[PDB]
C-alpha cells in the first residue's frame, strides 16, 4: 500500500472529476503516466509541450471545464510558458503540473534544474507553487484546482520536484479530498440586482455584451429565459459567442464588432450591460466607438479593477458572471411584463445586414479566392454541431465577418496575447473535448501561423482526432505585411513574406488527408469532402493577400 | 535628421559589432526591421520564435560571439523563453531584444500587452530591463551587451516598448557609445 | 490650470472618500504633500515608515474603512515592507503608495533609485503597479482602490515615479473618475444559502465562527437580526472579536480559541458555519482541536482556495462575508420558529466560565503582578467606547483571556505574520479612526515589542493623539525565553533577557505622561488617570515572566 | 554526534571565519542561538531587524569583511529588508540568515509563513536560496559566503527553513568544507596595465578616484607604493575616503567632490582613472562637473555594465579594483622613474583649500551654532583610531566638508539608497568591528534620523558598546524642508519640522550618558568627555537650520 507522489496526483485528479491530460513525456513525470495507465486516463502526447499546453486549453474553453496540462523539468516547463501567458489573458482554467529538480539535489547543477519555475510562473497564474512535500499533494491539487475554476478562471502553476514525486507513502496516511466548491457563482447584491433592472427596463437601446466568463460556467438556460422575459439584444466578445447560439435570432447581436456602426446610424446604446466583457481590445478599449461614451454602463466582472477599468460606468457589481446571469432570469421570471423591443431589435438586424451587405457587394474572387468568400464556404458548415477555432490575423479579422450570423457549438479564436500559432494545439484539445459532444473541431489557421505547430499533424494521426485544419494561405505573414505597407510603405515590406512550402505535402507526410484548393468551387468540395469523413485533415486554400478586412481599415 | 527608436537599437548594435540577427517579424518590433533594411544588416526570420532565440545561441556558440534575437510583444517573448533559459544555463551571450505594450498605453487590457515580461525573465538572466525613454536605447544597449559578453557569458533581455522604439528624437540629441570593454579577461 | 502628477493622486482620492493619509515626507512625493495641504487633508508624519504604514492599516482595521500609506522612493519604500507583508496576511485594505526614481533618470546609479519596489512587493499584494504616465493616475489611483477593497481585501502598491508626479499637465485633460464600485458583497446562490440553513436548523450543537473579512463589512444589522432569529453561539478569530460585540450574552462565544475544551466536555460542536475565518493558525490548522473533525463544516470565503485548505468540509461557497451575512438574515427573517437553543448557548457559557475560573484560580500576584491579574485590570475598562491593540506575545496570550466577556468596539492583535512590534503603529492609526468614532484606544504591548516604534511617542505628542500605551514588562523577550526554557532547557536562555531600561522615561522624555506601576492596585489607579485625560500616555507595568498562559501550552 | 540543522550552520561560520553574528531571537532560528552558545560566538541582539541588519553592513565595512545578520521567520525577515537593500547599493558583503515556515508545514496558514522571502530579497542580493535538506546546510552557506565576498562584494539571503534547522543528521555524514577562495582579486592583462600606465604617463592632469571595491579589499600598502611611485593625486568617494588616510598629504584629493570648482579654474584632469567607482550619485553622473567630459577616463569594475555607463571611457577594464592596484604597484616599482607631478599637486591642495576657506568664511555661529563649526568641533577629534559614521542628509551634507582634511580610520556614509536611519545600527556594528582594530565609533546623525532606531540606546548600554552618537538638531527633517522651502515656495513647509523631543533624555533612560549643548564650546567639552570615557553616550547639539550647504545647491 505504498504508492508514488505521482499516483497521488492521479488519485487526487481522478477524485476532482479530470477525465484526460494533455503533455509531453519525461523520466521526471513518468509516476504520472504510470498512475494514469494503471487508472486508464488519457494522456494526449503532444509533439511540443506547448501544443499540449493550447491542448488543455482548448479542452477547458469547448469543454466549459478544467484543463489539465503536463510537462516535464527544465525546458518541458519553459516550453509550456506561451499557453500559460494566454490561458493568463483569456481567463481560462488550466492547471500547468510541471516536474522540477528533486529537493535532495538542489544546486547541483544537474540535467533540467535549477530553472525558477514558480518565479517565471508568478506574473501569469493566478497560483504558482512548488510541492514541498509527498504527503501534501492531495490537498494542494485540490486547492490548484479550486484557484483554476473559481471566478475569474485562469492557469494555476503545480511544481513537482522529481524527489517528490518519486517518493513513497502509504496510502492510508493522507486523505484525497473531494472537490468541495460550489457550482454556482456568487450573486449581486438584490438592491444592486433592482438597480441594473430598473435601468434595462427605462432603456430606449439596451444591449447586452458577454465575455469569456459567461462561456465558463455556460448557464444557458438562464441565459434563454432572461433574453425571452426582457427581449435586449445580446452582443459578446469572440470568447462569449458561443453563449448567443440558443438564442432567437431578433436577440443575437452577434459579435460586438458590429455595435462600430450604431453611432452614425443615430442608433447608439444608451445601455450597455456587460457581463464579464472587460474593457479592452475586444470591446473597443476607452474610445466608445463600440461601448458609447453617452451609455449608462452597467458592469459585472469577479475581479473588481475591471469595473470602469477606461470608462466610467453607472454601476459596478462584482459577482460571478453564470450567478448574476441566474440571479437576473430569477428576478425577470417574476416581475411585471417587458416594454416591447422589436423595433429595437430589427435596427440590430438590419445593421449587421448592412454591414454583411456591404463587405459581400466588394468582395471579388476573379483573380485570386477572396478571403471573404473563403470564410463563407466554412460558415455553411458551421451550426452546433461544430466547433470553429480561429488563428492567423488577417484571416480571423475575415472569418469574424462570417461568424455573428452562424450558432457556432465552439468558437475559439484569439484574445488579448493575440499569439500566432496557438490555435493548432487548441484545436486538437477542443476536438477531444468535442469527441463525447458529437461536435466536429475545424481549425482556420494562416499559413504564418500553422507553421509553429506544424508537427501536431503527427499527434492528429496516432490518435485519430479528425481535426479539420484550414490554412488560409496568402503566402506571407500577413497583417504584419499590411502594417509595413500601411503604415511604413509600398516598399518596405521585409521579414513577412512566406512564399515557399506545401503545407498540404507536410500533412500528408505526417499521414493526415491533404487537400490543395483555390476557388470556391474547389474549397467547397474539398470541405464537404473531409466532413464527410472522421480522418483528421489539411485543406491549403490560396487566398488573395491584397484585400483588407473591414477590422483593419477600421484600424 | 529625426530617427526612430528602432533606428537607436539598430546604429548601436552596428557600432558594437553585430552583423546578423535572429528573429520574427511583428509591428511592435517593426522600427527595427526598417533600420536593419536601410543598413543591409541581415535579420534571418524563422518560423517560431523559439527557434530565432536557439539561432541566435548557435551563432554565439559556434563563432564565439554575441548571438541577437528580436521578438515582438508577448507571444513573441514568450516563445524565447526556452532559448533565455537553455542560455542561461549554458553561459551563452545572447541579447534577446523584445518588443513590448506601449507605455502610454498601460494597463488597457490591450493585443500583447500585461505581461511582465522582465519579471518571466530575471531568474535567467544576467540582466533584464525595461527601456523607459527612448534616449537611454544606445546607452542601455551598449550596456545590455557589455552584461552578456562578461565573465560568466549569458544571456540579457532588453524590453523595448512599441511607443519608445516608434518615438522619434534628434539624432544629434543622443551619441552612441563605442564598446569600450577590454577583450583580454582579468587572470 | 496645469496640475502636478501629485495634485492628481490626491484629487482622485479625494473623489474615492479618502480623509487622511500616514507617511513621511521625501522630496520624491512632496507633489502629493503640496496637494494634501491645499485640500486641507491630513498627512499625518510618523519618525518611521513601518509605523506609518501600520497606522494606515489600524486605520483601516478599526475604522472599517481604507487606509492610506504614503512613503518615498527606496529606503521610504523597504521601511514599509513589513506593514504590506502585515496586511497581505491580514487582509487589510491599504493602499501604498510609494515614490521611486524618476524614468527620464532611469539606471543612472542616482540617489534612491534602482530598487525594483514592485518586484518586492509582488509576493505580499494583491496588486503592485509603476506608473508609467501622469495621465494614467487617476484611473490607476482607482483601480488600486478597487483591488485593495474588494474581497478578501488586502495591500495594494501604486508606486509612482518622480517624474511622473512632478510633471504637470492640463486639469482639463484627464478625467478623476468617481469609485464606482458596489459596497455590497457578492451572496451565495440561493440553493447554497437554503441547504446551508437547513443544516443549521437540524444541528444540535451548531456554531458560527467569523472571520477578518465580517470585521471589514461590518453588518452589525444583519448578524443581530440572523443571530436573533436562529440563536446559535458566534465565535471569532481575533479579528473578528468585535464583531460580537453588539450580540445578546447567550449568543456570544467569543474567542474561538474557547472551542479548545468541547470534545473533553463531550459537546464538541456538530455544525460549523465559517463566515471568512480560514483553516490555519487562529483556528487550529487542520487538527481539529477547535473545529471538529466529526462536525458538517459549511465554509463561506471569497477565495476558493481556502475552502476546506486544512480539512474535508460539507459545502464550500464563495461569496462575500458581509453579502453572505445580509443574505442570512433575509433568509431567516419571516422564517419563524427556529429550534430553542438555549441548553446549548448554556453549555458554552458554562465552558467558558470554567476555562476563565480556572485560569483564576492558578493565578497569583504574591510577589510580581501576575499578566492574568494585570489583564483584568485592562478587562475592567474595555467596552464599545474602546479600542484594545495587542502586541508582545505572552502579553496577548494572557490578554485574550478576558477579552471573551467585554465587548470591544474594537480589537486589533497580530495575525498570521505574527510581527513582534507592528501595535505601536497599528494603534496610532487605529487612534486617529477612534477620534471620528468616539473611542479611546489602550494598546498592550511588551517590553521587547515597544522597543522597535518607541520612536512613535514623539508622533503622538506632535499629533496630540491620546493613545494610551500599557507596557507588560517582563524583562524579557518572554514567548521566546519561554520557548529556550521549554524546548531546549533551563540553561540555555541566551539572546531573550531585556534587563535595562526606563520606557515610562523613553515616553515622558518625548513628552507623554509616563507612569510606572507593579501591582494590581498601583496599575488600576494608573490606568483610571490615563483614560480621564485626554494625552498620550506611557503605563510601564512590571508583571511576573514565569507564568505559562494556557495559549501557550496549547500552541 | 546527533547534532541539528542549526548546529550546521554554526560549525561552517565558524570554519569560515566568522566571529560575531547580529540579530534579533525567534523561536525558529534557536537552534543557531544555541549553537552560537555552545561555541562562545557572541550574537549581538538588537531592538530591531533593521537595526541588527545594518549593525552586520557597520560590521562589514568598518572591518573590510564578511557581516553575517540573523533574522526570525516573517516579519524578522521583512524587518531586514532595508539593510539588504542598502547593503546591495553600497556592495556590502553581508550573510543574511533568515529562518522561514517549516517545509513540513507548507501551506497552513501557520504563524509567519507564507512569505515568499528568496522573491522579496531576488531584487535587491547577489543571490538567494531557500535550504531544501538539512545536509545542504554546510555546502550552500560557504557558496553563499563565496558569493557575498567576491567582486563585486553584495548581500545574500540564505533562508533556512525552521524544520531544515531543527532536524537532526549525524555529523559524520555531512563534511564541513573550508573556504577555498583566492584572497587574492584577479588583475588585468598585462597589456591592459601598460596602455592605462601609458595614459597616466603621459597625462597632464591625472587623478585617481577609489571606490567602495577599494576599501573592500584594504590593498593600503599597494595604493601607498602605487601613488608614491606616480605622485598622482587620489580622491575617493565617501566609501573610498578611509583609503587615503595612509597616503601623503599631497597626494589626497579628498573627496571626489572636490573636483567640482577645477574647470572653472581652468585645472580640470585630463585623466581620471576609476576604481571601482561607479559613474552614479557621488561621482556626478554623467554630468562631467566632477570627471570632465574633455577627460580621457581608465575605468576599472568587477562589473562589465559600469564600464562607461553614464559617460564614454577610453579603457575599460574588468578586474578586482584590489588586484589591479596590487598590479599597479607592482608595475611602477619595476618601470623607469615618473614625471614630478608637485605642481599639479599643490593645484589639487590649493583649490580644496579655497573651498573650505569660503566655508568658513561665510559660517557664523552669532546667533545659533552653525553646522559647519559643530564640524569642525568633531574633525579636530578625527585620525586612525576613529571611524566616523554619518547619516541624517544636511548633517553628512555639512559634515563632508571636514572630512577631506583629516585621515579616519573609517568612514561610512549613505550611499545610493539615501536611506535616513541606517546609521544607528551601521555604527553599532561599526563599533564592534573597531573594538579589535583598537577605534572609537562616532555617529554623526540627524534628528530626524535618530529617530528611526533611537531603541538601539538600549543595545549600547546591554552590550557595553561605547559608541557614540551626535545628534545635529535643527527640529526638522533638514534637507527636506529645505527642497520644500527652495523648489515650492516660503510658505510651502508642511511635514518637515520636528519641534519636539528631548534625544539626551531618551537616551539616558537607556542608561546611556546624556548632554544637550548649544555652542562650539559647550559641544567641545561634551564631545571631549565623551572621548575620554569608555562609554556610550547620546550628545544632542542644537544647530541652525537655515545655512545651505555647499553640496544642496550643486
Ligand atoms: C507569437 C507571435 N509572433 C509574431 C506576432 C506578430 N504578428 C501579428 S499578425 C502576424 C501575421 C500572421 O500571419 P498568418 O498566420 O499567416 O495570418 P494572416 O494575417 O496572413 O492571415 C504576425 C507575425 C504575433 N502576434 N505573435
Ligand atoms: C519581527 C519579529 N521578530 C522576532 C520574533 C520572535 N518572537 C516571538 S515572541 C517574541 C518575544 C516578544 O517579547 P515581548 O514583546 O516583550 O512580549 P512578551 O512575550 O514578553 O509578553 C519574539 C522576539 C517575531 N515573532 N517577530
Ligand atoms: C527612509 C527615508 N525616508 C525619507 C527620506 C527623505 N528624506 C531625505 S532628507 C530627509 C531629512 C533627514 O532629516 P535629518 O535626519 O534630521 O537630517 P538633516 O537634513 O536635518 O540634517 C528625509 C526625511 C529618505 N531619504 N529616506
Amino acid at each position: 500500500a505504498m504508492i508514488t507522489g505521482g499516483e497521488l496526483v492521479v488519485r487526487t485528479l481522478i477524485k476532482a472529476g479530470v477525465e484526460h491530460l494533455f503533455g509531453l513525456h519525461g523520466a521526471h513525470i513518468d509516476t504520472i503516466f504510470q498512475a494514469c495507465l494503471d487508472h486508464d486516463v488519457p494522456i494526449i502526447d503532444t509533439r511540443h509541450e506547448a501544443a499540449a499546453g493550447h491542448a488543455a486549453e482548448g479542452y477547458a474553453r469547448a469543454g466549459a471545464k478544467l484543463g489539465v496540462a503536463l510537462v516535464t523539468a527544465g525546458g518541458g516547463f519553459t516550453n509550456a510558458v506561451t499557453p500559460i501567458a494566454n490561458a493568463w489573458l483569456d481567463r481560462t482554467p488550466v492547471l500547468f503540473l510541471t516536474g522540477s529538480g528533486a529537493l535532495r539535489d538542489d544546486e547541483t547543477n544537474t540535467l533540467q534544474a535549477g530553472i525558477d519555475q514558480v518565479a517565471m510562473a508568478a506574473p501569469i497564474t493566478k497560483w504558482a507553487h512548488r510541492v514541498m512535500a509527498t504527503e501534501h499533494i492531495p490537498r494542494l491539487v485540490m486547492q490548484a484546482i479550486r484557484a483554476a475554476l473559481s471566478a475569474p478562471r485562469g492557469p494555476v502553476l503545480l511544481d513537482l520536484p522529481w524527489d517528490i514525486l518519486m517518493n513513497q507513502i502509504d496510502e492510508d496516511s493522507v486523505i484525497i479530498p473531494d472537490l468541495v466548491l460550489s457550482a454556482h457563482g456568487a450573486r449581486p447584491d438584490p438592491a444592486d440586482l433592482d438597480q441594473a433592472l430598473a435601468l434595462l427596463r427605462k432603456a430606449e437601446r439596451p444591449v447586452i455584451v458577454l465575455g469569456s466568463e459567461a462561456s465558463r460556467t455556460a448557464r444557458k438556460t438562464a441565459l434563454s429565459a432572461f433574453v425571452a422575459a426582457t427581449g435586449v439584444p445580446v452582443f459578446a466578445d469572440y470568447e462569449g459567442l458561443s453563449m448567443l447560439s440558443g438564442l432567437p435570432d431578433a436577440m443575437r447581436g452577434g459579435l460586438v464588432q458590429n455595435l462600430y456602426s450604431f453611432a452614425k446610424a443615430d442608433a447608439a446604446p444608451d445601455l450597455v450591460l456587460m457581463l464579464g466583457a472587460r474593457f479592452g481590445l475586444n470591446t473597443g478599449h476607452g474610445s466608445g466607438q463600440l461601448i458609447p461614451h453617452s451609455a449608462q454602463v452597467i458592469q459585472v466582472d469577479p475581479d473588481a479593477c475591471e469595473l470602469g477599468r477606461l470608462q466610467g460606468i453607472a454601476l459596478g457589481i462584482v459577482a460571478d458572471v453564470g450567478g448574476t446571469i441566474e440571479a437576473l432570469a430569477q428576478a425577470t421570471a417574476q416581475d411585471a411584463a417587458w416594454p416591447d423591443r422589436g423595433d429595437w431589435c430589427a435596427k440590430v438586424t438590419d445593421l449587421a445586414q448592412e454591414r454583411y451587405a456591404s463587405i459581400a457587394a466588394k468582395s471579388s474572387s476573379e483573380h485570386a479566392l477572396h478571403p471573404f468568400h473563403a470564410s463563407q464556404v466554412i460558415a455553411k458548415h458551421v451550426d452546433a454541431g461544430v466547433t470553429v477555432v480561429a488563428d492567423g490575423a488577417l484571416t480571423y479579422l475575415w472569418l469574424s465577418e462570417v461568424m455573428s450570423r452562424v450558432k457556432p457549438g465552439g468558437f475559439l479564436c484569439h484574445g488579448y496575447l493575440g499569439s500566432m500559432g496557438v490555435g493548432f494545439g487548441t484545436a486538437l484539445g477542443a476536438q477531444v473535448a468535442d469527441l463525447e459532444a458529437g461536435r466536429r473541431t475545424i481549425l482556420v489557421t494562416g499559413d504564418g501561423s500553422v507553421g509553429y505547430s506544424i508537427g501536431e499533424f503527427d499527434t492528429l494521426v496516432r490518435k485519430q482526432l479528425p481535426l479539420i485544419v484550414i490554412i488560409m494561405n496568402n503566402q506571407s505573414w500577413g497583417a504584419t505585411l499590411h502594417f509595413q505597407q500601411l503604415a511604413v510603405g509600398p516598399n518596405r515590406v521585409t521579414g513577412t513574406r512566406l512564399e515557399n512550402g506545401s503545407y498540404h505535402g507536410v500533412a500528408a507526410a505526417f499521414g493526415a488527408d491533404g487537400y490543395h484548393v483555390d476557388s470556391v468551387e474547389s474549397f467547397s468540395a474539398a470541405l464537404a469532402q473531409a466532413l464527410a469523413h472522421n480522418r483528421p485533415a489539411c485543406i491549403n486554400v490560396a487566398v488573395a493577400l491584397d484585400p483588407i478586412p473591414p477590422e483593419e481599415l477600421i484600424i | 535628421a529625426m530617427i526612430t527608436g528602432g533606428e537607436l537599437v539598430v546604429r548601436t548594435l552596428i557600432k558594437a559589432g553585430v552583423e546578423h540577427l535572429f528573429g520574427l517579424h511583428g509591428a511592435h518590433i517593426d522600427t527595427i526591421f526598417q533600420a536593419c533594411l536601410d543598413h543591409d544588416v541581415p535579420i534571418i526570420d524563422t518560423r517560431h520564435e523559439a527557434a530565432a532565440g536557439h539561432a541566435a545561441e548557435g551563432y554565439a556558440r559556434a563563432g564565439a560571439k554575441l548571438g541577437v534575437a528580436l521578438v515582438t510583444a508577448g507571444g513573441g517573448f514568450t516563445n524565447a523563453v526556452t532559448p533565455i533559459a537553455n542560455a542561461w544555463l549554458d553561459r551563452t551571450p545572447v541579447l534577446f531584444l523584445t518588443g513590448s505594450g506601449a507605455l502610454r498605453d498601460d494597463e488597457t487590457n490591450t493585443l500583447q500587452a500585461g505581461i511582465d515580461q522582465v519579471a518571466m525573465a530575471a531568474p535567467i538572466t544576467k540582466w533584464a530591463h525595461r527601456v523607459m525613454a527612448t534616449e537611454h536605447i544606445p546607452r542601455l544597449v551598449m550596456q545590455a551587451i557589455r552584461a552578456a559578453l562578461s565573465a560568466p557569458r549569458g544571456p540579457v533581455l532588453l524590453d523595448l516598448p512599441w511607443d519608445i522604439l516608434m518615438n522619434q528624437i534628434d539624432e544629434d540629441s543622443v551619441i552612441i557609445p563605442d564598446l569600450v570593454l577590454s577583450a583580454h579577461g582579468a587572470r
